[PDB]
C-alpha cells in the first residue's frame, strides 16, 4: 500500500472512529465474526502464495527522462529540435493529464467520505481543484487535435498580448 | 416532474377503472402507481419515493400471479366478463387477491399504507400547485374502484366460465410462492417502515380531516364502484355513453398516435426520401 | 343511431356499411362471379404447383416481383420532369438542410459573442 | 387503376384500395397467412406500410374526427386546468378561498449557521 | 374451410344475427340479462320482417347495421383461437413442417425407426399416388370455375397439402 | 389428484382452505393487534385562532 | 383579499417583531451545536431546533439490537418537539395575519380621522 | 383433457338435448336439422354458437352454415381439435 | 450432499476469490473503497475517548 | 378412464332467478328455449353468491378471536 | 513493417502452386497466421508515432485497422469457398488472387508514409474490387454497378492528386511526418478555399456522403460476398483514415468550411436511415445502414475535437466488423433460398435456431448498445458534437432511435414469425457459416474488454 502511502495519501484525510455502544438484546453482528472465519481461510492462503512469492524477486524500477532545450529557442526551421522539444513537451502534457487525474480522484474521495454534510473539507478540495482545472483548461483548451508545442505557445503569447493590453488600461 | 405524474396517475386509472383483461387492469394499476410515486419525488419527498417501491412489489407480484393461477387454471381466458365467478373455487387465490387489493386500497396498518398515506398526506401539507393534488385525490379513489372491479367479477357472482372445470389450485410450489409473498405483503409495511432512520422528519400537526382523507376518499371509491356495479345488474339494456367509450379506448390515445404518426412517417420514407 | 360514422384515410369505413355492399344489379354480380374466376384460378395453379413431390424447391409468385421490381428499377425510367415534383423535391431536397444551417449558425455566432465579447464561458470544463 | 401519369414516376402499376392487412379476412385460408394475400393476386404499392406490424387502417367504431377531437381536446382541458391551478397553490390559493386556505408560513427555522453551513 | 361463392343475402342476416347477439352477451354480461335480451333479440328479428319483398328488406339491413355499429362495443369478447385471441398463434413457433424432419441425418433417424418407417410408407404412398390426382383434377375441371378441390372417385382424392397439416399443439 | 367434474368442482383437500382462512385470520390479527399496539391514525391536537395577546396587535 | 398574507412573503412582519416588545429578543432556543451536528451528520433537512432529541434517537437507536422494539420513548420526544415547533411557525402566520390585518384598519380609520 | 371422440358426441348431444325446441326422444346423431325438426336457421344459429360456447372453442361462419347434422358437428371438432381417437 | 456440493461452490468459492481480490485491490490502491464514515454522538470515540454531551436544557415529556 | 356426463333430465329451472325471466318473457309470450342449459349448470347448483363485505370479512372471526387472546395477553402481562 | 508485408505476397506463389483440391486450406492458414503476425504490430507507443523505414510508419491510428485488415481474408476465404465450387481451378485460383493482392493493397495504404505513395494505393485498391464486383457478381445490374463504383472514386480522386502535387511545390517535402511539423496554416481568400475541397472531396466520397453514396448500395446490391465484405469493412473506413490524415494541414480553415458538410451529414444520416427503415430487399437494407453510420464518422472528422477522433476511430472499426457480419449472415439466406427479398424468408427462425442467434448478436450491436465497442464509439461523437452545438443533440437522438428500430426491424421480419410452408430448399446450416460468424462476433465482444487499445493516437 505504498502506493496508498504515495502522493495521496499526505492528501488523504483518514481518520474514522468506531463508537461501541451494548445494550439489553443481543448483538446481530457477532454473524460477521463467524463469516470472519471465512476470511481467515483466504489470509492464510495469502501465506501459501506469498511464501512463495518471496523466494525469486527479479523486479522492475522507475525510469525518467532529462531535461532538454524548448521549441521557443530552437530556430524557425530546425526538426530536430522541433522534434526533441516536441516529445518533451508532449510528456510533460500526459504528465499533467494525469495530475488532474489525481486531485479529481480526491475529490471523489473527500465526497463519499462524507457523511451527509461535505460543503466542507469538500469545499476545501474543490478550490484547489478550481485552482487546478482553471490553469490547466488555460494551458490547453481549443488547441483541437494535432494538439502541438508551437500551438500552445502561440496561444501562451496570446495571453501575455492580453496581459499587456490590460496593463495599458 | 409533480405536473405531469399527477396527470398520468389520473389519465391511467380512469383506463384503469374499465377494462375487461385482468393483467390490463393490473398493468394501468402498476402505471398509475407510478404516477403516483413520481409526484411524491416531484412534491421533493424522495426517501418516501424510494419507500413505495419496495412495498409496490410484493403487492404487484401478488396480483398478477394469482392472476397466474386463474389464468392456468380455466386454460387462460382473460377477459372478465366470461371470467367465472369463483370465489369458492379457488379460496386460497381469493385470500392472497383480497390481502393483495386491500394492501394496494391502502388499508390503515396493512403495508401499503405506510408509503401511500405518509406520501398523499405529505402532499397535502407541501406548499404546492393544489389542482394535482386534486388529481391525486381522484387516483387514489379509483385505486379503489379498479381493485373493487376485479374483485367483483372475479369472484362474488354465480360462475360463468365455459362448463367442465379442470380447476386445480393445487400444487405445492405455487403455494409456498403466494405464502412468502403474502407474508412480506403484511409484515413488511411495519417492519421496514421501522427499521429505517428517520429522514422523513414527520409532520404530524393540523388538521384531523388530513388524516382522514386518504379512507374516505376510498370509501367513496367503494361506495360508488360497487352500488353501479350493482346497477349493471338490473337489466334494462343502454347503450354506452361517451365517457365510457373514451376511458375503455384507453383514452384514444394509442388509436390515434399510433395510426397517425406512423403513417406520415413511413409514408414519408417512401413518398419522398426512399424514392 | 344518429350519429353516423365518418370514414377517413386511416379509418377506413367498414364493410358493413358501404353502399355498394347493398345495391346490386346481376352484371356486378357478373364482377363478383369474375373475381372468384379469377381468384379460383390463380390458387387452383398455386396449389397445383404446392404440392408434388418432384418440386422441391422454392417457386416465387410473379406479382411480388412485379412489385420488387417496381419498387426500384422501375422508378426512375419513367420519372418525368412535372413541376409538382421537382419544387416538391427541391422543398424536401435542400430545404430542411438551409434550415439546420441557420439554426446551428446562429447558436454558434452566440456562443461566439459569448466567449469572445462576454464573459459567461462555462468553467470545469477542461474536457474538451 | 394507374395513379395516373405523374412525376412521380411510378407507373403502369395498379392502384389499390388502402387497406391494412388486417382489414382482409383471417378466416379465410390464406397462402401466406400471415402476410395474407394468396399467390398472383396484385400487390399494393405501399404493401410494407399496411404489412402488419405496421399501420393498421382497421375501421374504428368511433369516427375518426371524433377521435381527434376527443383527445386533443381533453390534452387542452388537461394543460389550461392545470396551470391555472398552477396559479393558486396551496396554503395560497386564490384570496377568496385563501381565506380558508391560509395556513402554515411554518417554514423558517434552522440556526443562523445553516444559512452559511451551506455555504 | 368452404372457400368463397359470391354472397346472399340470408346468410347475410344471419351472420349479422350471430355478430350483433355476440356483442350483444358483451355487453349484458351476467348469463341472465344476456339470456333475457337474447330472447328479445331474436323476438325483434321475428317480430320484425321474417317474411317480406326483398327491396324493402336490404333497407330493413342498412337499418340494422347503423343500429348495431352505434352499439357494437369497444371490444368484444373473443376466444383465444380466434383472430382476436389472447393466444391466437401463440403456438405457430412450434408447428414445424413435416417435410423438416426429413433431414436429421441417420444417427438421428435410426432413433425412431418405427416412426421413420411408417413415414417412407406414406411418402411411398403420395408419390404413387400423384399422376392420378393429376389425371382427375385434369378431367373433373373445366376451363376452371370457382370451385375449389373435387370428389373422390377410386382413390386418394390434393391431400397432402391438409392430410399432413402439423396438428394444432405440437408441444 | 383432482378430477374435472362438471359442476360439482371436488375442492380437494380441507388443508387448502384450512391455509386460505388462515392467512385471512392472519391479516385481521394484524390489523386489529396494530390497532391497539397503538393509534396511528392520530397524535396531537392543532388549532386557530388561539389568543391575540400572544401575537400582536394594540390599536 | 387585502387582508389576506402571501404565502411567500416572511411576514410588515420586521416592524411586527419591533411592534412587540415582549417578542423580542427571539433568542431561538440553540441547543444543536453546529460542531456537533457534523460529527453526527444528519442532512441539511433535518437542521431544526429539536435536532438534540433527534441525536438522542440516533443514539437510541443504535444502541439497540433489537430493532423495531423499544426507543419510541424517544421517537416521542423529537414528535412532540417537533409539534411544538410547528405549533409555532403555525401561530407566526396567524400573527403576520393579524397584524396585516390591523395595519389595514388603523390605516382605514387613520383615513377617517383625516377623512 | 386429453379428450375422446365420445366425449365429443356425448357433450354435443347432451347440448343438444337440453335446447328446447328439440324433442329429446327424436334427437340421434344422425338426426337431420331441417328436413328432421323445423328448427330453421334463426335458431340454428342459436345452437351453433350456444354449442360452441360449450367449448370456448370459435366457428368461422362459413362453416358454420354447413352445421346441420350433430355427426356432421362432432366430426368439425374433431378436425380442429385433431382428436384421432 | 448433493445441497452440499452445490453450496458449497456457488456460495462458498465465490466468496473465497473475492475477498482474495479485495485485499488485491483495496490493499493495492487508494480510493479503491470509501466509507462513509460513522456518524458520531455525543458518546465517546473508540478512537480515544472523548466526546460529550450538550446542554440538556430540555423540559417536559408526552 | 373418462368422467361419465351427469344427466340431461335433472337441471331444474325452476329454483333459478331465470325462471323469473322466463315468466318475464311469458309476459310478452316470448319462449326462451335456452334457459334449461344456462341456468342449470351454473345458477342452479353450488351457486350462492358469498356476499362482497362478507367475503371481505373472510378472516375477521377467528381474527378477532386470536385478538381477544393477544389483548388477554396484554392484561396477563399486568 | 516490411516484415508482415511480404509473406502477405508470399501467398500467391502458394496460391499458384497449391495442388488444385487444397487451396483453400492453404490460403486459410497462411492468412491466419499471418494475422497473428500483424498483431504484434499493435504495440505503438504513448509518445512518438512508431517507425520503420524511410518509406512506412505505423501511427496508432492505423494499427487497429491494419489488424482488422489483416483479419478480414480467412473470413472472405470462408464465405466464399462453399459459394463457388463449379468453377475451373485455375479460375478459382485466379480468383483468391484478387483478394490477396487487394489485402496487400492495402497494408501497403495503411503504414502510408509519403500521402502520394498513400494516394497512389488509395486509388490502386479500386481495380481487384472491380474486377471481383464485374466478374463474380450475380444478376446484369452488376454491370452498370461497376460503372458508379468507379467514377465516384475518380472523379474525386483525381483533383486530390493533382493538389498533392502542388503542395509539395509550395511547400518542401510531402512527407507526412514533416508536414505534421512544418504544418502552417492556411485562410480564407478563394485560392485556399478551393485547395480545401480538393484536399477533402474525394475522401469523402470514398466514404460516402449522403449527396453522394449512391454508388454504394448499389454495388452492394451486386458484389459477390466476398467482395461485400470488403467494400463495406474496409475501404470506407480507409477513406475516413486518410481524411483524418490530411487534417494536419487546414486549419483555420476547417472552421469555416464545416457547416455545409455537417448539414449534408447531420441532415443525411437521419434521412438515410429513414430511407434505411423501408426497403424491399435486406441486402440494400444493410447497406443503408452502413451509410447511416458513416455519417456519424465524418461529422467527428470534420468538428475536429480529441473525443471526436476518439470515437471516430472507434466507430469506424466496429462498423466494420458488425457490417460485414450482417452482409455474410444476410448472403446465407440468399443462398438457402436465392430469395433476396426479405419477404419471402419469413419463419426463418422455425426451422433453425443458432442462425437466429447470430441474428440476435449483430443486430442487436447494430442499433449499438452497452458497452459494445459500436456504441463507445458513437457517443463519444455525440459527446463533442454537443460541445460543438448545443441543438446537435436533436439529431442525434433521432438516429439513435431509426437505428433501433429497422435493425430490430431486420430481425423481426425475416425471422419472428411464421415459415413459408413450399420452401423445402433450407438444409441445416454447414460448420463453416458458424464457424464464421461467430469468428466475426467473438474479437469483436472480447475488443470491448481493452478499448485502450482501438481509441487511437489521440487517446
Ligand atoms: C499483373 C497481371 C499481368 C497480366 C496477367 C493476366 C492473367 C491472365 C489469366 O490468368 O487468364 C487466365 C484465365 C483463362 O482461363 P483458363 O481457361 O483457366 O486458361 C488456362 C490458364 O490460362 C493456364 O492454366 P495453367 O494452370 O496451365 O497455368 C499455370 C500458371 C498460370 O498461368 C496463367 O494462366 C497466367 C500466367 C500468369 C502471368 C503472371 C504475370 C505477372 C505476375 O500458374 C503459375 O505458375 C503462374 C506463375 C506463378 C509462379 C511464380 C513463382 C515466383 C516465386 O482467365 C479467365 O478466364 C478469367 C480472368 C478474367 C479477367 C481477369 C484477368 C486478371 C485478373
Ligand atoms: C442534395 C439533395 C438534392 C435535392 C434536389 C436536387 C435539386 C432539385 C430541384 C431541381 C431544380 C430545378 C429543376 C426542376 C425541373 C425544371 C425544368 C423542367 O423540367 O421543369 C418544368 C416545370 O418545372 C418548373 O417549371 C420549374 C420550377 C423550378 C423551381 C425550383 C428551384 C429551387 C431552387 C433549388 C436550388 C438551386 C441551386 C442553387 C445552389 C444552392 C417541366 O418542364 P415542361 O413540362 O417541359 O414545361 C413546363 C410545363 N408547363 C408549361 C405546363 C408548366
Ligand atoms: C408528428 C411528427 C412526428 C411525430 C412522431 C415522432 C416519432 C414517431 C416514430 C415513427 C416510427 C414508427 C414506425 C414503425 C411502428 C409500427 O409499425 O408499429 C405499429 C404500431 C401500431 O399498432 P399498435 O396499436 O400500437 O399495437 C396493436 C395494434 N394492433 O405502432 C407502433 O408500434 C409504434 C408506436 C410509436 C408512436 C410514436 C409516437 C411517440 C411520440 C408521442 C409522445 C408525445 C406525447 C404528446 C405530445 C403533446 C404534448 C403537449
Ligand atoms: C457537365 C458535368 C461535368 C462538369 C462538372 C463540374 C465541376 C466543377 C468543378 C470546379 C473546378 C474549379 C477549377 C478552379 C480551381 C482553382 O482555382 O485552383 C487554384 C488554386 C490556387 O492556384 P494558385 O495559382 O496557386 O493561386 C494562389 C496564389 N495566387 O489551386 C490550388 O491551390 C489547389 C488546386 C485544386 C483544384 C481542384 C478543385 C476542384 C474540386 C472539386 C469540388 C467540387 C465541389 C463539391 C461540392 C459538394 C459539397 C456539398
Ligand atoms: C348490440 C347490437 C344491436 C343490433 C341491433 C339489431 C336490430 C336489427 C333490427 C331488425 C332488422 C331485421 O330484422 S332484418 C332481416 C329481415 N329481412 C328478411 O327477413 C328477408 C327475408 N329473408 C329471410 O327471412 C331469411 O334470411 C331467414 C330469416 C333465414 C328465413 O328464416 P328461416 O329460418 O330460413
Amino acid at each position: 500500500s505504498w502506493d496508498k502511502d504515495v502522493y495521496p495519501e499526505p492528501p488523504r484525510r483518514t481518520p474514522a472512529p468506531a463508537p461501541q455502544t451494548s445494550l439489553p438484546n443481543p448483538v446481530t453482528y457477532l454473524t460477521k465474526i463467524f463469516d470472519l472465519l471465512v476470511d481467515r481461510p483466504v489470509t492464510l492462503a495469502r501465506e501459501f502464495i506469498e511464501q512463495q512469492h518471496a523466494k525469486n524477486r527479479y523486479y522492475y524500477y522507475h525510469r525518467e527522462f532529462r531535461r532538454v532545450p524548448d521549441i521557443t529557442e530552437c530556430e524557425e526551421k530546425d526538426i530536430l529540435c522541433m522534434f526533441e522539444a516536441e516529445m518533451q513537451w508532449r510528456r510533460d502534457y500526459k504528465v499533467d493529464q494525469e495530475i488532474v487525474n489525481i486531485i479529481q480522484e480526491r475529490l471523489k474521495a473527500c465526497q463519499q467520505r462524507e457523511g451527509e454534510s461535505y460543503r466542507q473539507n469538500c469545499a476545501k478540495e474543490l478550490e484547489q481543484f478550481t485552482q487546478v482545472s482553471k490553469a490547466f483548461q488555460d494551458r490547453y483548451s481549443d488547441l483541437g487535435a494535432h494538439y502541438s508545442a508551437r500551438k500552445c505557445l502561440a496561444k501562451q503569447k496570446q495571453r501575455m498580448l492580453a496581459e499587456r493590453k490590460a496593463a495599458k488600461e | 416532474t409533480l405536473c405531469l405524474g399527477a396527470i398520468t396517475t389520473l389519465f391511467t386509472a380512469l383506463c384503469a377503472i374499465t377494462q375487461n383483461d385482468i393483467k390490463k387492469i393490473v398493468a394501468f394499476s402498476t402505471s398509475s402507481q407510478l404516477g403516483l410515486m413520481m409526484v411524491t419525488i416531484g412534491i421533493n419527498q424522495p426517501h418516501l419515493a424510494f419507500l413505495h417501491i419496495c412495498m409496490h412489489a410484493f403487492f404487484k407480484a401478488m396480483l398478477f400471479m394469482c392472476s397466474g393461477s386463474i389464468i392456468h387454471s380455466l386454460n387462460d381466458e382473460q377477459d372478465i366478463r366470461k371470467m367465472g365467478g369463483l370465489y369458492k373455487a379457488m379460496p386460497f387465490t381469493t385470500t392472497a387477491l383480497i390481502i393483495g387489493s386491500l394492501a394496494l386500497t391502502g388499508m390503515p396498518y396493512l403495508t401499503g399504507f405506510y408509503s401511500k398515506d405518509l406520501i398523499i398526506e405529505a402532499v397535502n401539507m407541501s406548499y404546492t400547485n393544489a389542482w394535482a393534488l386534486l388529481m391525486t385525490l381522484i387516483a387514489t379513489s379509483l385505486t379503489a374502484a379498479y381493485s373493487t372491479r376485479i374483485i367483483f367479477f372475479a369472484f362474488l357472482g354465480k360462475p360463468r366460465f365455459p362448463p367442465l372445470v379442470l380447476i386445480n389450485e393445487n400444487n405445492p410450489l405455487l403455494i409456498n410462492s403466494i405464502k412468502r409473498l403474502l407474508i412480506g405483503s403484511i409484515f413488511a409495511g411495519f417492519i421496514i417502515s421501522n427499521n429505517i432512520p428517520p429522514m422523513t422528519v414527520p409532520n404530524t400537526t393540523m388538521p384531523l380531516y388530513m388524516k382522514m382523507t386518504a379512507l374516505i376518499v376510498t370509501i367513496m371509491g367503494f361506495m360508488l364502484a360497487l352500488e353501479l356495479n350493482n346497477t349493471t345488474y338490473y337489466l334494462k339494456f343502454k347503450y354506452p355513453s361517451q365517457t365510457y367509450k373514451f376511458s375503455n379506448m384507453l383514452g384514444y390515445y394509442p388509436s390515434i398516435m399510433h395510426r397517425l404518426p406512423t403513417y406520415h412517417n413511413l409514408s414519408m420514407s417512401q413518398k419522398s426520401a426512399s424514392s | 343511431s344518429f350519429p353516423k360514422y365518418k370514414p377517413s384515410r386511416l379509418a377506413t369505413l367498414p364493410a358493413t356499411l358501404d353502399p355498394a355492399e347493398y345495391d346490386i344489379s346481376p352484371e356486378t354480380r357478373k364482377a363478383q362471379a369474375e373475381r372468384l374466376a379469377i381468384r379460383s384460378r390463380l390458387k387452383r395453379e398455386y396449389l397445383l404447383q404446392y404440392n408434388d413431390p418432384n418440386r422441391l424447391g422454392v417457386i416465387e409468385d410473379p406479382a411480388l416481383i412485379r412489385w420488387t421490381y417496381a419498387r426500384s428499377a422501375n422508378i426512375y425510367p419513367n420519372f418525368r420532369p412535372t413541376p409538382k415534383t421537382s419544387l416538391l423535391g427541391a422543398l424536401f431536397g435542400i430545404g430542411p438542410l438551409f434550415f439546420w444551417y441557420y439554426v446551428f449558425k446562429t447558436d454558434r455566432d452566440k456562443k461566439e459573442k459569448l466567449i469572445q465579447e462576454g464573459k459567461l464561458d462555462q468553467t470545469f470544463n477542461i474536457s474538451y | 387503376e394507374p395513379y395516373p401519369d405523374d412525376g412521380m414516376g411510378y407507373g403502369d402499376y395498379p392502384k389499390l384500395p388502402d387497406r391494412s392487412q388486417q382489414e382482409r379476412d383471417p378466416w379465410y385460408d390464406w397462402d401466406h397467412p400471415d402476410l395474407r394475400l394468396n399467390w398472383g393476386e396484385p400487390i399494393h404499392w405501399d404493401l410494407d406500410m399496411y404489412i402488419r406490424n405496421r399501420v393498421d387502417t382497421s375501421p374504428t367504431p368511433v369516427s375518426w374526427n371524433t377521435m381527434c377531437k376527443h383527445l386533443f381536446g381533453f390534452v387542452a382541458f388537461m394543460l389550461f386546468m392545470f396551470w391555472v391551478g398552477e396559479i393558486y397553490p396551496s396554503y395560497q390559493p386564490v384570496g377568496p378561498k385563501q381565506y380558508p386556505y391560509n395556513d402554515l408560513y411554518l417554514e423558517r427555522g434552522g440556526d443562523p449557521t445553516k444559512e452559511p453551513e451551506p455555504v | 374451410s368452404a372457400p368463397a361463392a359470391y354472397l346472399t343475402h340470408q346468410q347475410k342476416v344471419l351472420r349479422l344475427y350471430k355478430r350483433a347477439l355476440r356483442h350483444l352477451e358483451s355487453w349484458c354480461v351476467h348469463r341472465d340479462k344476456y339470456r333475457y335480451f337474447a330472447c328479445l333479440m331474436r323476438a325483434r328479428f321475428d317480430e320484425h320482417k321474417n317474411e317480406k319483398d326483398m327491396v324493402k328488406a336490404t333497407q330493413l339491413l342498412r337499418q340494422a347495421e347503423e343500429e348495431f355499429w352505434y352499439g357494437q362495443h369497444p371490444q368484444p369478447y373473443i376466444f383465444p383461437e380466434s383472430p382476436g385471441g389472447t393466444s391466437y398463434e401463440r403456438y405457430e413457433c412450434y408447428k414445424v413442417p413435416e417435410w423438416c424432419l426429413d433431414d436429421w441425418h441417420p444417427s438421428e433417424k435410426a432413433m425412431y425407426p418405427d416412426y421413420f418407417a411408417k413415414r417412407e410408407q406414406w411418402k411411398r404412398l403420395r408419390r404413387e399416388s400423384w399422376e392420378r390426382e393429376v389425371k382427375q383434377l385434369q378431367e373433373e375441371t373445366p376451363p376452371g370455375g370457382p370451385r375449389t378441390e373435387a370428389l373422390p372417385p377410386a382413390r386418394k382424392e390434393l391431400w397432402w397439402h391438409i392430410v399432413t397439416r402439423p396438428r394444432e399443439r405440437p408441444m | 389428484h383432482i378430477e374435472p367434474r362438471y359442476r360439482q368442482f371436488p375442492q380437494l383437500t380441507r388443508s387448502q382452505l384450512i391455509q386460505a382462512e388462515f392467512f385471512s385470520a392472519t391479516m385481521w390479527f394484524w390489523i386489529l393487534w396494530r390497532f391497539w399496539h397503538d393509534s396511528d391514525a392520530v397524535l396531537g391536537h392543532f388549532p386557530y385562532p388561539d389568543p391575540s395577546q400572544w401575537t400582536d396587535e394594540e390599536l | 383579499a387585502h387582508l389576506a398574507r402571501r404565502y411567500l412573503g416572511d411576514a410588515r412582519m420586521p416592524t411586527f417583531p419591533p411592534d412587540y416588545g415582549f417578542p423580542e429578543r427571539k433568542e431561538r432556543e440553540m441547543v444543536a451545536t453546529q460542531q456537533e451536528m457534523n460529527d453526527a451528520q444528519l442532512m441539511l433537512q433535518q437542521r431544526d431546533y429539536c435536532a438534540h432529541y433527534l441525536i438522542q434517537l440516533l443514539k437510541c437507536k443504535r444502541d439497540s439490537f433489537p430493532n423495531f422494539l423499544a426507543c419510541k420513548h424517544e421517537q416521542h420526544d423529537w414528535d412532540y418537539c417537533e409539534h411544538l415547533d410547528y405549533v409555532k411557525r403555525m401561530k407566526e402566520f396567524e400573527r403576520e395575519r393579524r397584524l396585516l390585518q390591523r395595519k389595514k384598519r388603523r390605516e382605514q380609520r387613520e383615513a377617517e380621522m383625516a377623512r | 383433457p386429453p379428450l375422446t371422440l365420445e366425449a365429443i358426441k356425448d357433450r354435443v348431444l347432451y347440448v343438444l338435448k337440453l335446447y328446447d325446441k328439440i324433442d329429446p326422444e327424436k334427437l340421434s346423431v344422425n338426426s337431420h336439422f331441417m328436413k328432421d325438426l323445423g328448427l330453421d336457421s334463426l335458431d340454428q344459429v342459436e345452437i351453433i354458437m350456444a354449442m360452441e360456447d360449450e367449448f370456448g372453442f370459435e366457428i368461422p361462419d362459413i362453416d358454420a352454415e354447413k352445421l346441420m347434422c350433430p355427426q356432421e358437428i362432432v366430426d368439425y371438432i374433431a378436425d380442429k381439435k385433431d382428436v384421432y381417437e | 450432499y448433493r445441497h452440499s456440493i452445490f453450496a458449497v461452490t456457488h456460495v462458498l468459492i465465490p466468496v473465497w476469490i473475492i475477498h482474495y481480490y479485495l485485499k488485491y485491490h483495496v490493499t493495492a490502491k487508494p480510493y479503491t473503497v470509501v466509507e462513509r464514515k460513522p456518524r458520531i454522538f455525543p458518546g465517546d470515540t473508540i478512537l480515544e475517548t472523548g466526546e460529550v454531551i450538550p446542554l440538556m436544557k430540555e423540559f417536559p415529556d408526552q | 378412464s373418462k368422467m361419465e356426463l351427469p344427466d340431461y333430465k335433472q337441471w331444474k329451472i325452476e329454483g333459478t332467478p331465470l325462471e323469473t325471466v322466463q315468466e318475464k318473457l311469458a309476459a310478452r309470450g316470448l319462449r326462451d328455449p335456452w334457459g334449461r342449459n344456462e341456468a342449470w349448470r351454473y345458477s342452479g347448483g353450488f351457486a350462492n353468491n358469498v356476499s362482497f363485505v362478507g367475503a371481505l370479512l373472510k378472516g375477521f372471526k377467528w381474527g378477532f378471536a386470536a385478538f381477544v387472546v393477544a389483548v388477554g395477553a396484554e392484561y396477563y402481562l399486568e | 513493417m516490411l516484415k508482415i508485408i511480404i509473406p502477405t505476397t508470399m501467398l500467391l506463389p502458394m496460391t499458384w502452386m497449391s495442388k488444385h483440391n487444397m487451396i483453400w486450406i492453404n490460403a486459410t492458414v497462411h492468412s491466419l497466421l499471418i494475422s497473428l503476425i500483424s498483431l504484434s504490430l499493435l504495440n505503438q507507443l504513448g509518445e512518438n508515432s512508431l517507425n520503420f523505414s524511410l518509406t512506412f510508419f505505423s501511427d496508432s491510428l492505423s494499427a487497429p485497422l491494419l489488424v482488422l485488415t489483416t483479419w478480414l481474408l480467412p473470413l472472405m476465404l470462408m464465405a466464399s469457398q462453399s459459394h463457388l465450387s463449379k468453377e475451373t481451378t485455375t479460375r478459382k485460383k485466379l480468383y483468391i488472387t484478387m483478394l490477396i493482392l487487394l489485402q496487400l493493397f492495402l497494408i501497403m495504404t495503411f503504414t502510408a508514409t509519403e500521402l502520394i505513395l498513400f494516394y497512389i494505393l488509395f486509388e490502386a485498391t479500386l481495380v481487384p474490387t472491380l474486377i471481383i464486383i464485374t466478374r463474380w457478381g450475380n444478376q446484369t445490374e452488376r454491370l452498370n454497378a461497376g460503372l458508379y463504383f468507379l467514377f465516384y472514386t475518380l472523379a474525386g480522386s483525381l483533383p486530390l492528386l493533382v493538389a498533392l502535387v502542388y503542395i509539395q511545390n509550395t511547400t518542401g517535402s510531402l512527407n507526412f511526418l514533416i508536414i505534421h511539423y512544418w504544418s502552417h496554416p492556411l485562410s480564407n481568400s478563394w485560392s485556399n478555399i478551393f485547395m480545401w475541397l480538393a484536399c477533402i472531396m474525394a475522401f469523402m466520397v470514398k466514404m460516402p456522403l449522403y449527396g453522394l453514396h449512391l454508388w454504394l448500395p448499389k454495388a452492394h446490391v451486386e458484389a459477390p460476398i466476398a467482395g461485400s465484405m470488403v467494400l463495406a469493412a474496409v475501404l470506407l473506413k480507409l477513406g475516413g483514415y486518410g481524411m483524418m490524415r490530411i487534417t494536419t494541414i487546414l486549419n483555420p480553415l476547417t472552421n469555416y468550411m464545416a457547416y455545409p458538410f455537417l448539414m449534408l451529414s447531420m441532415w443525411g444520416m437521419i434521412m438515410t436511415s429513414s430511407i434505411c427503415l423501408r426497403q424491399t430487399d435486406l441486402k440494400s437494407l444493410i447497406a443503408y445502414s452502413s451509410v447511416s453510420h458513416m455519417a456519424l464518422v465524418i461529422v467527428a472528422i470534420m468538428i475536429q475535437t480529441p473525443w471526436s477522433f476518439m470515437g471516430a476511430t472507434a466507430l469506424m472499426i466496429a462498423h466494420g466488423l458488425t457490417s460485414s457480419m450482417l452482409f455474410c449472415l444476410a448472403n446465407t439466406n440468399y443462398e438457402r433460398v436465392h430469395s433476396r427479398t426479405m419477404i419471402l424468408a419469413r419463419g426463418l427462425q422455425t426451422l433453425l435456431p443458432l442462425m437466429a442467434t447470430w441474428w440476435l448478436m449483430a443486430s442487436l450491436t447494430n442499433l449499438a448498445l452497452p458497452p459494445s465497442i459500436n456504441l463507445i464509439g458513437e457517443l463519444f461523437i455525440i459527446t463533442a458534437s454537443f460541445s460543438w452545438s448545443n441543438i446537435t443533440i436533436i439529431l442525434m437522438g433521432m438516429n439513435m432511435m431509426i437505428t433501433a428500430l429497422y435493425s430490430l426491424y431486420m430481425l423481426i421480419t425475416t425471422q419472428r414469425g411464421k415459415y413459408t410452408h413450399h420452401i423445402n430448399n433450407i438444409k441445416a446450416s454447414f460448420t463453416r457459416e458458424n464457424a464464421l460468424m461467430a469468428l466475426h462476433i467473438l474479437p469483436l465482444l472480447l475488443l470491448t474488454l481493452n478499448p485502450k487499445m482501438i481509441l487511437g493516437p489521440l487517446y
